[PDB]
């Protein structure tokens, strides 16, 4: 009676921690990917991230200046 | 009583003497088990019988479950924790049943030890034995693994084990 009223069928708390040791480890190979990422694109700067400022190429005046040498 | 398997348990014939009165002296112990028996078993006979009648009157039944088996440890990839989690599992319930079989082994022992009397020194040989052979086995599976146990430290020790096993042998052919 104690079973059939408070608890639950051993298969339930089995196929649950199946589903929360799924969830958390992918979320630790995400965490080192991440990691890996973060070291190449600061390391590199060919990606999104770490992409630090250069001056605008629409800033340049292209027209003849008073000299024909620039 | 068929409550338990004689097999898993067993107990020899249990062969005892018959009464040889020597003397017309009647004795004490007859008469005191006799009105033992009238005072005591009789009443609480019929009390057993009125409340097996009772649970006759309501029957019903549990069962025992049945595990599948599974993938063990050793056919587990490196880092696939979902199969590490169904053989973790399965190790466990075989290292409870590992302890429930020496609990048998261990319990024969020590009803032989009461039994023999005062020659168990010779008639528990067989289950001296059987206690050694069952106590080495669990011994080399499971000892030394820590608190911390678990099926991959026990798979370590095995290979440990056949590692020296082989050596030791490779070494002894070839000598
Ligand atoms: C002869 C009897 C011998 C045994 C006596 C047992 C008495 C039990 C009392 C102690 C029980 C402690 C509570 C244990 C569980 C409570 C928490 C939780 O586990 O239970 C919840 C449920 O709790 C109960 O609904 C309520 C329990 C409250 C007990 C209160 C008892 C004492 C009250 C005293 C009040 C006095 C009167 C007021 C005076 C002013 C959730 O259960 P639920 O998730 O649904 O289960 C579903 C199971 N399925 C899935 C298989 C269907």
């Amino acid at each position: 009676w104690i079973a059939r009223t408070f608890y639950d069928g051993p298969e339930k708390n089995y196929e649950k921690t199946m589903a929360i040791l799924q969830i958390e480890a992918e979320k630790a190979e995400l965490r080192l990917k991440e990691l890996e990422v973060r070291r190449l694109m600061r390391a590199r700067g060919d990606g999104p991230w770490y992409q630090y400022p250069t001056i605008d190429k629409a800033l340049i005046d292209h027209s003849p200046k008073t000299t024909p040498d620039n | 009583p068929d409550s338990w398997d004689k097999d898993v348990y067993p107990e020899p014939p249990r062969r005892t003497p018959a009464p040889a009165p020597q003397t017309s002296l009647p004795n004490p112990v007859t008469y005191l088990t006799k009105i033992f028996d009238l005072l005591v078993d009789r009443p609480v006979t019929l009390a057993r019988e009125f409340i097996e009648q009772q649970h006759a009157k309501n029957r019903y039944y549990y069962y025992h479950r049945e595990f599948r088996r599974v993938p063990d440890i050793t056919e587990c990839e490196e880092k696939d924790i979902l199969c590490m989690f169904e053989a973790e599992m399965q190790w466990r319930r075989d290292y409870k049943v590992d302890q429930e079989i020496v609990n048998i082994i261990q319990e024969r022992l020590k009803a032989c030890q009461q039994r023999e009397g005062e020659s168990y020194r010779q008639n528990c040989a067989k289950e001296l034995e059987q206690f050694t052979q069952v106590s080495k086995a669990f011994q080399d599976r499971y000892s030394d693994l820590g608190a911390h146990y678990s099926a991959r430290k026990c798979l370590a020790k095995q290979k440990q084990r056949m590692l020296a096993e082989r050596k030791a042998a490779k070494e002894a052919a070839a000598a």
